[PDB]
């Protein structure tokens, strides 16, 4: 055959849990939107990127 | 208590910072006033019944 049983397809799906976080739907599909200036960069000296 | 991340060459390595903190308590007071007058305080004494 051509359409194989591809090799990741035989793995386990993995346990899920639950995650607050803002999505946001543009044209077709669904995107994480997120700001990276509160969760991390912090009170820490390092610029943000 | 500051957190860290983890960077890469050649920046800098950091340490954890810790910081410490006294504050020096500031004092104020209040004022109010009262006055009586002199031939009502026989009335509450009892020199003038």
């Amino acid at each position: 055959d051509l359409n194989r049983q591809t090799l990741d397809e035989l793995e386990s799906a993995p346990q899920t849990t639950r995650v607050r976080a803002d999505l946001v739907s543009i044209g077709e599909k669904l995107v994480f939107l997120e700001a990276l200036e509160k969760r991390i960069y912090a009170a820490t000296n390092v610029p943000y990127p | 208590h500051q957190p860290l991340i983890a960077r890469d060459g050649p920046h800098p390595i950091e340490q954890p910072t810790h910081n410490y903190m006294t504050k020096i308590i500031d004092r104020r007071a209040l004022n109010a006033a009262f006055s009586l007058a002199t031939e009502a305080i026989a009335l509450l004494t009892g020199e003038a019944l």
